Parts: structure tokens; C-alpha cells; sequence
């Protein structure tokens, strides 16, 4: 069972590379781990600006290893005042079953890989998602992300619990952009999002009429 | 938080000469304590009529169905994300019940279970 240490990766633009910890937690069998990067639209890229090394590797039972993410020269052509989105993929190749007439199920993990340029380098535990703005509109709310970072919203409701658990179509807002979402009108909306390390904080919103912001 | 893990899973067939011999198989994912509703995608290298094309352009066909309380339910559209209809357990020890028919247009076909995290 090939496992990856995170559900998203943030690449510090002021660094040349970073590593991702992976492991085969199967006690008796060796696994193959394929790694590669996809672009904003999830299309595989093999010549930068962000590359995954090594492309393929074997992990003997219980073995641990890593995957290196490094940038190429062209990484500089990306905006330096906002994040660029890529995807890190990790697919496992399970030992060929000695059995016959068998369908093997392999796991492919795809996580967001945020290229965050130095000019917008963040500090640990820094919160910028509280800058979101909710504007009531027909259907629900037009959500505005005035920050330089991608913000993934997983919940929106009238109560804090309604935002944590409650049918919501997860949406990711690109840097300096806005999107409208279908939702019931709430006097005190609560929004939930995902931070850099996978935690899921809930924000409390105060609406001044049509506009809602975090105190 | 660490990504979900999937323990080796393989469905069997002894011999059988759009779908013959319904079959029940499970996939249990061990996930992050706070994972929400995330849907998964099942893809394969080669497909046909929404089935996995095993092993020149012809081969065996494996259909996949979203299990429904032991009862076979909606088929699974390969390449499309879906919210499982048969999920049991907690995040730390989840389980997805599925059905796998069979057809044609010692085989060891592979199907990729794609977990794309928001």
C-alpha cells in the first residue's frame, strides 16, 4: 500500500526543490511508485517548470522513500505576485498477482501543488482566507478571493456545524477572482476551507446587508 | 495530513467460457481524520462501451457497478468522479462496495482508482 504524506503540496518559490515522503506499508510485497506533474488543467508535463524525480521507483515491503519536486529555469516566467497551480500525482503499481482471471485495483493519488512565489511567501500558521468576501446574490453568494492564493472552500451554511457537515459543492477560487455559488441565504453564514496542511477551519461571517465579511 | 491509503484489492474469477456473473468486491480506504465527501474516479488504460479493455484492439470487457446494499446499482462511468453509494465505517477505516460484471469485445487487468484531493 503506497502512501503519501500530504493531501496538497506548497512549493516555496524561494527554494529550488522540496521532498515528499512516501511509503509502502505492505508487509510482504514490494510496490512500484509512479510520480509525475500535471498542469493547471491536469495535463501531464515532462519538461518543467516543475518536475518530479524520480518518474518511477520500487519500494520493497515496509520501505520508505521520497519524491523530489524541483523547478527549471522557466519557472521564472510564472507570475510572481500570485500562485500557479499544478498537480502532483502518485500511482502505485502493485506486484503482479500470481493468480489468473483477476482485476487489480491500483491507487492514484492526485493532490494540488501550489507554486507560491517568494514575493508572496507565507509564514507558518498565517491565515489569509479570512479575507474572503461573501456577496449575496440570487441563488446564493458570489464569493470573492482578493488574495494572491488559491482558496479551496468546502463548506458554507447558516451555522458553524452546517458549514462543517452539509451538502456543498466544493469550489476552489483562483487568486484575485470570484465565483458564485448556489446556497440558501443565511443571516450568519459560516464558511469552511482547507489550509496548507489539510486542516479544515471554519470562518464566521457578519453580513452588513448584502455584504458579509469576517470581523 | 496523510493521503488515504488503499490496501491491495483484487477481484477473482474461476472461469466463465453487457455483463455476465455479477460480482461483489470491496475496497477499503484508510483516510485523514477530517476527509469530507471527496469522490473518486476509476479509469483504465484502454476502455470500450464504458468497460475496461483487458489484454490487437479487441479484448475482454470488465464492467463496474456502484454496489447498492448488496444489490447491484448504477453502473460506474469510467473516467468520471462519483460519490460512492455504499460507504461503511469511519475515515480511518472506510469501505466502498462495488460490483463487477464481465464481457468481451489468464488475464490480469488493472483499474486505477483515482483519489483527487480538494
Amino acid at each position: 500500500a503506497v502512501s503519501l504524506d500530504r493531501t496538497r503540496a506548497v512549493f516555496d518559490g524561494s527554494e529550488k526543490s522540496m521532498t515528499l515522503d512516501i511509503s509502502n506499508d505492505n508487509k510482504q510485497l514490494p510496490y512500484l511508485a509512479q510520480a509525475w506533474i500535471e498542469n493547471e488543467n491536469q495535463e501531464k508535463i515532462i519538461t518543467g517548470p516543475v518536475i518530479a524525480t524520480p518518474p518511477v521507483q520500487r519500494l520493497e515491503p515496509g520501505a520508505k522513500s521520497m519524491v523530489r519536486l524541483s523547478t527549471t529555469p522557466d519557472i521564472s516566467k510564472l507570475p510572481q505576485d500570485r500562485e500557479s497551480l499544478f498537480y502532483f500525482n502518485l500511482r502505485e503499481i502493485p506486484p503482479r498477482s500470481e493468480k489468473a482471471n483477476v482485476l487489480q485495483i491500483a491507487l492514484q493519488t492526485k493532490i494540488k501543488l501550489f507554486y507560491r512565489p517568494a514575493a508572496i511567501k507565507t509564514r507558518p500558521n498565517e491565515v489569509w482566507q479570512d479575507q474572503l468576501i461573501l456577496n449575496k446574490v440570487s441563488g446564493g453568494y458570489r464569493i470573492e478571493n482578493p488574495t494572491p492564493y488559491y482558496v479551496t472552500v468546502i463548506g458554507l451554511g447558516g451555522s458553524e456545524k452546517q458549514a462543517e457537515e452539509g451538502e456543498f459543492e466544493t469550489v476552489m477560487l483562483s487568486p484575485r477572482s470570484e465565483q458564485t455559488v448556489k446556497s440558501a441565504n443565511y443571516n450568519t453564514p459560516y464558511l469552511s476551507y482547507i489550509n496548507d496542511y489539510g486542516g479544515r477551519p471554519v470562518l464566521s461571517f457578519i453580513c452588513n446587508g448584502s455584504r458579509c465579511s469576517v470581523k | 495530513v496523510p493521503a488515504c491509503t488503499v490496501s491491495n484489492t483484487t477481484v477473482d474469477w474461476q472461469d466463465v467460457e453487457n455483463g455476465n456473473h455479477e460480482k461483489e468486491f470491496t475496497v477499503n480506504m484508510r483516510c485523514p481524520y477530517n476527509l469530507g465527501t471527496m469522490k473518486v474516479t476509476i479509469t483504465a488504460t484502454n476502455t470500450y462501451n464504458n468497460a475496461i479493455l483487458v489484454q490487437s484492439s479487441d479484448g475482454l470487457l470488465v464492467y463496474l457497478y456502484n454496489s447498492n446494499a448488496g444489490n447491484i446499482g448504477t453502473a460506474i462511468t469510467l473516467g468520471t468522479p462519483f460519490t460512492p453509494g455504499k460507504i461503511t465505517g469511519n475515515n480511518a477505516d472506510k469501505t466502498i462496495s462495488l460490483h463487477a460484471k464481465l464481457g468481451y469485445k489468464p488475464f490480469s487487468a488493472t483499474a486505477t482508482l483515482v483519489a483527487s484531493y480538494s
